[PDB]
């Protein structure tokens, strides 16, 4: 298959003739939630997508 | 001038609201800056890709 932008969304299967669509591995930036080191050392980590 | 001719300018300015509701609901034209920034960023996140 093909998505809008030339990207491979789906394959089909050479063995048995099956539509598989392809999700990627999700994955997302860390960001640190904090307030300043003079007040605590405290984090809240929120992940993205 | 307002006190004596109200009512009128209430018909003009309630007919000239029913006016623009009436442009807005006749064509999608009037968003052409805010369809142009959209399809610019997807424009540009699609050469990218």
């Amino acid at each position: 298959g093909r998505d809008i932008a030339d990207t491979t969304d789906a394959v089909r299967d050479p063995q048995t003739l099956e539509i598989l669509d392809i999700t990627p591995c999700s994955f997302g930036g860390v960001s640190v939630i904090t307030p300043g080191t003079n007040t605590s050392n405290e984090v809240a980590v929120l992940y993205q997508d | 001038v307002l006190y004596e001719n109200q009512k009128l300018i209430a018909n003009q300015f309630n007919s000239a609201i029913g006016k623009i509701q009436d442009s807005l609901s006749s064509t999608a034209s009037a968003l052409g800056k805010l369809q142009d920034v959209v399809n610019q960023n997807a424009q540009a996140l699609n050469t990218l890709v």
